[PDB]
């Protein structure tokens, strides 16, 4: 999972 | 504020060619010469301009059979349909010109564009 | 011997919701309490472990209509069904409960498992 | 493109  | 899953989706699209590969939920036949591919019309839409003006055409969207134009390489065709369900392209120097030609009639510039490339470094 | 486009599953995506959001080729309408969701079956196979044992079923693959449990809070699925033709979740303080247990229910372990994080990092 |  990222900050996108 | 959203958090995205960097794999979703290519992990969407290896589900989408394990269905192709069961003949699961597949809703068209596509007619290349003497050879048959069954898909999901969803998925050629999502990767081929052509086939999104086909499927958005008010009478074609239902039809369960597709015949494409006679000069299409059934080969080229599998080539590009395996690409469109994996993101993979088996481009080799026997068969670039076929598959070249096919993305250019499904509508698939990227394809296009590297087929070009590749023509391009071996003149 | 393949070459990859690496953008391919993503530019795939972004088109499978656009059918979503213009209605195209939807073929299943999940109703969550009050609320109704139109999809397509064949991306909500791909994303969840529940979708894929209902549209695998011999009897419930043709049904054109889905009622979730009615324990299921209908914004939780919206997040959840947004997150799978995106690849981007909603996820805040005021909707992870709900969100964490839709997709237990949906059997979508990646967004548990992200789920699971933000609440012990929280206590 | 890329070599995968
Ligand atoms: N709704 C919808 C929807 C489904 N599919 N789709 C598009 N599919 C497409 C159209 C043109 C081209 C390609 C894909 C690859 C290419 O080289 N050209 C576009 C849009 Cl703007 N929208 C949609
Ligand atoms: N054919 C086919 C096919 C279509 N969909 N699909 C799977 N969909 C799935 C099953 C379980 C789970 C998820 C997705 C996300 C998750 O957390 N669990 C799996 C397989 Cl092995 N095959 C297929
Ligand atoms: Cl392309
Ligand atoms: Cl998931």
């Amino acid at each position: 999972w990222v900050i996108p | 504020s959203c958090i995205q899953f960097t794999r979703h989706a290519s992990d969407v699209l290896l589900n989408l060619n394990r269905l192709r590969s069961r003949d699961i939920l597949t809703d068209v036949v596509i007619v290349v010469s003497r050879e048959q591919f069954r898909a999901h019309k969803t998925v050629l839409m999502a990767c081929s301009g052509l086939f999104y003006s086909i499927f958005t055409d008010q009478l074609k969207c239902n039809l369960s059979v597709i015949n494409l134009d006679p000069e299409i390489n059934p080969e080229g065709f599998c080539i590009l349909l395996d690409f469109m369900y994996t993101s993979r392209l088996n481009l080799r120097e026997g068969n670039i010109m076929a598959v070249m030609a096919t993305a250019m009639y499904l509508q698939m510039e990227h394809v296009v564009d590297t087929c070009r490339k590749f023509i391009k470094a071996s003149e």
